[PDB]
This record gives C-alpha cells, sequence and structure tokens, in this order.
RNA sequence: CGUCGGGCCCGGGGGAGGCCACGCGCGCGUCCCCCGAAGAGGGGGACGGCGGAGCGAGCGCACGGGGUCGGCGGCGACGUC
RNA sequence: GAGCCCCGCGGACGCUACGCCGCGACGAGUAGGAGGGCCGCUGCGGUGAGCCUUGAAGCCUAGGGCGCGGGCCCGGGUGGA
C-alpha cells in the first residue's frame, strides 16, 4: 500500500513519463500473466407442516405504479456536496478580524478561529464584548481586514463540528391538524455545554487581545458607511 | 388475418376515441386503453384482459383461447381472483411468463391489475 | 458451450482494446515527429536567413503555400462574378472563413473579390487553435463537430489520415491531400472580431481591412478566436 | 445570413403509395422493412417502384 | 571555411547527467565485437515488422460520450402566501 | 476433458409503423402556387348502452385554463327544450 510515486506538479499531469513510471514501479519483473443469500431458510415450526420455510427477502413488490419515470443518464462529476473540495479565500487566515454582513450582527467584527469541514467559517468573539458566541458564518458574506492576531499556541476542543452548530427542530411530532400551535420552544435555549465551551475558548484569546491597544474598543465598534468614505477606494 | 384488422380498425371503430389532441379505444380486453396495433384487444389471435370483478371484490382475467377463432361465445375463458395483492400479481405474471401468452403485455397487465386492485381498496377520508 | 462463447468474445474484447493501443501509440509517436519537422523548417528559416545575413547577401523566403481567408462583407447587393466565386471559396456566411492553397489562379481569384473577404498567411499556433476550437467537418454532408480521432479516420483514412496531427500537417505542410481534406472540413464559422476592425469598406493597406495582410492575419485570428 | 437558394431544398418524390388501398399499405411496410434491413438494391428499387401512380407502373404484356 | 544543419542527431570507441509510449522465453534471421587454428568454426552483444499452436484481476482517482448535492436557512390563516 | 443458467423463477418504458427515435442544415416576403388544419358553420349516412327538465340551444361574465393561431374546454349567472 504505496504512495502514488508521482508527485502531481499540476492536476492531471504527472511528474514523470510512461516509461520512467515503468522504471519506477517496477512492471519489468512484476509480469503476471493469467490466475447473497436472497433466500434464508427458516425452520418448519410444525408439527405434520413438515418441510422447513425457505423464506426469500427482497419480497416482489405488491403494488406497482401505473408509469414511472426512465433511469437518468450517467454523470461522471457532480460529487454530493458532502465531499466537495473546500476552497478557501486567500486573505483569510486564522486570527484576523472579519466583519458580518447578513446576520443579526450585520457590522460586528469578530475573530476567526479554524474553519469547518463544511466549508463554513466557525467564529467567535469575546461574548462578553460583543455579544457575538461561538457561530457559524460564511467566507463569501464578510470582508477581510488586514488586520492579524497570533492566535497560535491556543486549543479548539474536537466537539465543534458543523454537527453541534446543526440548527436543532421540534415540530411537528405526532400533530396532523394544526389548531393547539406549540407554544413552546420558540425561545431557542442556549444550552450549558455551548456556555462551558465559549468559556474555555474565550479564557485563552482575551488575554492575547489585551496585550494590542483599544483593540477591545475596536471590536466594539461596528463597521458603517459615512457620506464620505466609499468601499472600493477603502483599503481592508 | 391480424394486421388487416387494425388498418381497417385503426382509425374509424365503434371504440376508438378520438379528444383534444390524444386518441384512446374502449375495446374490453384493450390494455392501456391506447389504440395501438400491439394493445388492440380485439385482433390478435391471442388476447388477454384483466377488469374488475362482478361484485365490488377482486380481479378477473380473461384469456382469448385458440381454437375458437371464429366463435365470439366461447372464444374467451374468465377467472376471477380474489386473493390478496401479492398472490394474485404472481399469479398474473404466471400467467403470461409461464404460458408464452403474447409475453408483451405482462406488466401492462400487472399494472391494471394493481391499479384495479388499489381503486377496489376503500379510500380514507 | 457457454465458457466457449464467453472466451470467444473476451478473444474478440482483448484484440479490439489491443488494436485500439496500437493505434494511440502509432498518431502519438506519429505526433512527436510531427512536432520535431514543425521545429525544422523554423529553424532553417531562422538559419539561412542567418547566414545569407553573414555573407552580406539576401535570403528571400518562398511565398507560403497556405493562405486562410475570411469574408467581411454581408450578402445584400453583391455582383454576380462576386457572390459566384465566394460560393466556389465556401464563403457564403459573412465571418465564415476557410483554408486556401495558394497558386497564380487562387491569387487571380482572390484579387477578384478582394473587397469582400480579408486573408493573409496564419502561422502554425493560430492553425492549430482555429482547428481545435471550431473544428467541423463535412460527413454525409452533415457538419459534425470534430470531436474523436476514428471519427476523422472514418473518412480521411484512405488517403492516410488518421488522427487529427495528420490534419495539421496536411494543412500547415500542403502536402498530397490538401485539397481533400480542406473540403473535407466544414467552413469556420466565427465570431464577430472582438474590438473592432476601424474599416470594412476600404483595403487593409489604405487603413481598412479588404484584402491581404501578411502577418497580421495572427493578430486577427486571436481577435477572432 | 446565408445566400443559399432555397427553392430546391425539398426534393419531390413519393414517400408512400397516395393510395389508401390497404393490402398496397401492407406489403410497403413488408418492403420498408426489407430494404431497410438488406444491403439489396433490389429490394429499394421494388419498394420506391410500389409508391408511383398507376401511369408510371404501365401495365406488362404477355408477348 | 561556416551551419545551437540533416542523415529514427551515419557511426563507432572511452570515462568516478538528462530523455525514452524502451524492457518474457526459445529459436530464426539483420548488424556488430572476440578469438579467427583459410580473416574457417565456435564465443558473445544490439535490432527485428520473423517463427504450428488460448486468459490477468482487484481495487481506486478523475479538466473523461450535456448537473448535481449523500447542502442549508426563514415564513405561515381571519392576515398574509 | 462437458459445466445443457439458476438459493431463487426473476427483470423499466416502448412499436396509434399514417408510430416513435437520432443527427445536420435552414427559417423574409406582395402578386401567385402548394400542404396541413384534433380551426370553424349547416345538413346526411354510421358510430358514442353519447349528453339532456337534478336544465339542451342561445346569451352574459373583473372566473379558471389550453392552443403560435384558426379557435376550444371548463366555473358562475340567465334561459327553459
Ligand atoms: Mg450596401
Ligand atoms: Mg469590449
Ligand atoms: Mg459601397
Ligand atoms: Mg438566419
Ligand atoms: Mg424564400
Ligand atoms: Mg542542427
Ligand atoms: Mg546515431
Ligand atoms: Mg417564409
Ligand atoms: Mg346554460
Amino acid at each position: 500500500p504505496h504512495c502514488s510515486r508521482n508527485p502531481v506538479l499540476v492536476r492531471g499531469i504527472g511528474r514523470y513519463s510512461r516509461s520512467a513510471m515503468y522504471s519506477r514501479k517496477a512492471m519489468y519483473k512484476r509480469k503476471y500473466s493469467a490466475a447473497v443469500l436472497a433466500t434464508v431458510t427458516k425452520p418448519v415450526g410444525g408439527d405434520k407442516n413438515g418441510g422447513t420455510r425457505v423464506v426469500k427477502l427482497r419480497k416482489m413488490p405488491r403494488y406497482y405504479p401505473t408509469e414511472d419515470v426512465p433511469r437518468k443518464l450517467l454523470s461522471h462529476g457532480k460529487k454530493p456536496f458532502s465531499q466537495h473540495v473546500r476552497k478557501l479565500r486567500a486573505s483569510i487566515t486564522p486570527g484576523t478580524i472579519l466583519i458580518i454582513l447578513t446576520g443579526r450582527h450585520r457590522g460586528k467584527r469578530v475573530v476567526f478561529l479554524k474553519q469547518l469541514a463544511s466549508g463554513l467559517l466557525l467564529v467567535t468573539g469575546p461574548l462578553v464584548l460583543n455579544r457575538v458566541p461561538l457561530r457559524r458564518t460564511h467566507q463569501k458574506f464578510v470582508i477581510a481586514t488586514s488586520t492579524k492576531i497570533d492566535i497560535s499556541n491556543v486549543k479548539i476542543p474536537k466537539h465543534l463540528t458543523d454537527a453541534y452548530f446543526k440548527k436543532k427542530k421540534l415540530r411537528k411530532p405526532r400533530h396532523q391538524e394544526g389548531e393547539i400551535f406549540d407554544t413552546e420552544k420558540e425561545k431557542y435555549e442556549i444550552t450549558e455545554q455551548r456556555k462551558i465551551d465559549q468559556k474555555a475558548v474565550d479564557s485563552q484569546i482575551l488575554p492575547k487581545i489585551k496585550a494590542i491597544p483599544q483593540l477591545q474598543g475596536y471590536l466594539r465598534s461596528v463597521f458603517a458607511l459615512t457620506n464620505g468614505i466609499y468601499p472600493h477606494k477603502l483599503v481592508f | 388475418s391480424a394486421h388487416l384488422q387494425w388498418m381497417v380498425v385503426r382509425n374509424c371503430s365503434s371504440f376508438l376515441i378520438k379528444r383534444n389532441k390524444q386518441t384512446y379505444s374502449t375495446e374490453p380486453n384493450n390494455l392501456k386503453a391506447r389504440n395501438s396495433f400491439r394493445y388492440n384487444g380485439l385482433i390478435h389471435r391471442k388476447t388477454v384482459g384483466v377488469e374488475p370483478a362482478a361484485d365490488g371484490k377482486g380481479v378477473v382475467v380473461v384469456i382469448k383461447r385458440r381454437s375458437g377463432q371464429r366463435k365470439p361465445a366461447t372464444s374467451y375463458v374468465r377467472t376471477t381472483i380474489n386473493k390478496n395483492a401479492r398472490a394474485t400479481l404472481s399469479s398474473i405474471r404466471h400467467m403470461i411468463r409461464k404460458n408464452k401468452y403474447r409475453p408483451d403485455l405482462r406488466m401492462a397487465a400487472i399494472r391494471r391489475a394493481s391499479a384495479i386492485l388499489r381503486s377496489q381498496k376503500p379510500v380514507m377520508v | 458451450n457457454f465458457a466457449e462463447l464467453k472466451i470467444k468474445r473476451l478473444r474478440k474484447k482483448f484484440a479490439q482494446k489491443m488494436l485500439r493501443k496500437a493505434r494511440r501509440k502509432l498518431i502519438y509517436e506519429k505526433a512527436k515527429h510531427y512536432h520535431k519537422e514543425y521545429r525544422q523548417m523554423y529553424r532553417t528559416e531562422i538559419r539561412m536567413a542567418r547566414m545569407a545575413r553573414k555573407a552580406g547577401n539576401f535570403y528571400v523566403p518562398a511565398e507560403p503555400k497556405l493562405a486562410f481567408v475570411i469574408r467581411i462583407r454581408g450578402i445584400n447587393g453583391v455582383s454576380p462574378k462576386v457572390r459566384k466565386v465566394l460560393q466556389l471559396l465556401r464563403l457564403r456566411q459573412i465571418f465564415n472563413g476557410t483554408f486556401v492553397k495558394l497558386n497564380k489562379a487562387s491569387i487571380n481569384m482572390l484579387r477578384i473579390v478582394e473587397p469582400y473577404i480579408a486573408w493573409g498567411y496564419p502561422n502554425l499556433k493560430s492553425v492549430n487553435e482555429l482547428i481545435y476550437k471550431r473544428g467541423y467537418g463535412k460527413i454525409n454532408k452533415k457538419r459534425i463537430a470534430l470531436t474523436d480521432n476514428a471519427l476523422i479516420a472514418r473518412s480521411l483514412g484512405k488517403y492516410g489520415i488518421i488522427c487529427m496531427e495528420d490534419l495539421i500537417h496536411e494543412i500547415y505542410t500542403v502536402g498530397k491531400r490538401f485539397k481533400e481534406a480542406n473540403n473535407f472540413l466544414w467552413p469556420f464559422k466565427l465570431s464577430s472580431p472582438r474590438g473592432g476592425m476601424k474599416k470594412k469598406t476600404t483595403h487593409f493597406v489604405e487603413g481598412g481591412d479588404a484584402g491581404n495582410r501578411e502577418d497580421q492575419i495572427n493578430r486577427l485570428i486571436r481577435r477572432m478566436n | 445570413g446565408v445566400d443559399i437558394r432555397h427553392n430546391k431544398d425539398r426534393k419531390v418524390r413519393r414517400k408512400e403509395p397516395k393510395s389508401q388501398d390497404i393490402y398496397l399499405r401492407l406489403l410497403v411496410k413488408l418492403y420498408r422493412f426489407l430494404a431497410r434491413r438488406t444491403n439489396s438494391t433490389f429490394n429499394q428499387v421494388v419498394l420506391k417502384r410500389l409508391f408511383m401512380s398507376r401511369t408510371n407502373r404501365p401495365p406488362l404484356s404477355l408477348s
């Protein structure tokens, strides 16, 4: 089970040609010439019912729809979103200051921790400072600033997958006719797990940010536009 | 012969129905009820058909026998099946698969029996 | 006898697979040889001029045997003679380019329809880009996109033209089978030239674009495709 | 635009018998399929010979 | 005399890097080398498109014969869709 | 030196051939010519175990739709053979 023995220098092209590959993997010497279950048999269950019942699985359907759709052609591409490769904008590096643009925190400045496996951005702020908790955000809906703080030698707990942030739903279990409205669960409770994780992750970044001056005041502010400056002329 | 009957009746018939951009036909043994040489229920020397049972329960299947081509009285044999969906479906597939009785209308008949039995089953409000 | 039929079928499949990769290797090595050639006349057309200069004398190069023609005028109000010669050249549309072998007869043809066309002598890279990007062939008088070499050898094979580089070699180096391959290619339907052309009526020499340009045909092609 | 004289694009030839003769239609199907699935131009010539009018199918004398 | 010339870069010989879509036998040829005791006969190398006689499979990745997700968010009856 | 499928009994649609499917090119138009019209009106021979006083024709309609179009279908009302 060796590695590919062929470094990709540009995608689709191998660093060596077929003869070099032959030489390197040595097919000059290893040249080789030549060389369930559908039915389970259940016991009898008699008596005088002799003959074990061969019970077949994958039973034939008892109903067939009147028409159908022919199967699609084969696509050879377009893998599901689960294994899409994740691209990161070059301007984004662990520990920069970002600015929120769509969510209910429009204009806030947050700090940027590791990027989630799904491609979403796992960011947070000093909740104590800007009331921004551990929250996912999209790399496309934020503007990257040049202001970078070093966040090396900090620990991001393993239980911070996208599944951890996945929105939870309650409705609607065993309620078909909506006449008694479910007047509970509307207040999304903040479970203690989020609290403890937030506290632990911020405790190690609060002093680090407290070193460089007026970053507290920096992050407390909310970005905005005035009758002067224009975004393209600005340098972020 | 068969192909004659097909072309003489293909566009004029008591059962043919031409309507707003479709065509159908209402022969007693017309699978798919569509005006086709293959699915026509009258011209073929060997023909099938499935219809609901006389009462409100079951499926009847009609087979055109071989010998009585010129005698419509005994040209068909009808048998009603009043078993569950799966066994009846298996039986009717057995008719045409094991008998080679025009093994082209097979799952056409399968679908017609399935839909007939479904419609037969009562509707939940 | 079922296993007998299966081994026979595997025999046929292996034979065809083997023939296929033999053909692939053939066209690979043939393309390598074509590249070795293509370098050669370029290097020469450098070096004899170099050496005549070192001798203080002149080295004229031969007038190219191949030219590319593009039509630059519409179809409204066309004199019958110009219309007919254009129909001869398969330039039935505006921007409907096609290749042509050069001789006295063809040059006189071009002198007839000077204003309705723009032409010149394309180089290798222009030929490659054109034939790859917009290569369409006449098979049973049907314009089919050149997307497979076997599709070529279906009809061009009888003259030994199999792979696409065989067409390129036949075209750039105008060989024995130039006429057949040229007629085989559907005339190239092209876009409109990005950035304009600064005039359409007058001849290229007097600031326009009608007529002949020796090399700027390649700039026009890059802006063209 | 393209300068094609479109008056001659549609070649006029019989695609099928102009009649409604039922047996004729049947053997037209038969020989249509035959000439499609066989490499004998004889079949093609007979096929196209089933189409034209009676004036183009003159009766052959015994002699 | 000159050619970052050609001759599958004709060729050969030698020494403390790169390129090859070059790499089963056995035999038959073609060429080359050794002894050559006829410069005979054997010993070896290189090439072959030459010679009665069956077959790899087993997984993956994809700039590969026309888009999918095995991604997600919000809102809902007397006011809205 | 015979393995004649099968633990199975199994296996999408299709082909009104005057139908369906594939590919390419093309599409202006008076006078004029041709083809199709499941466009339309009236009456006749057949056919729909057609519709109809539990409401036909006809007319009206800010109602719903189809057809590229000729036009058509349905909802609501009036009307009464
Ligand atoms: Mg003009
Ligand atoms: Mg521009
Ligand atoms: Mg003018
Ligand atoms: Mg046009
Ligand atoms: Mg016209
Ligand atoms: Mg050289
Ligand atoms: Mg050499
Ligand atoms: Mg027209
Ligand atoms: Mg009314």
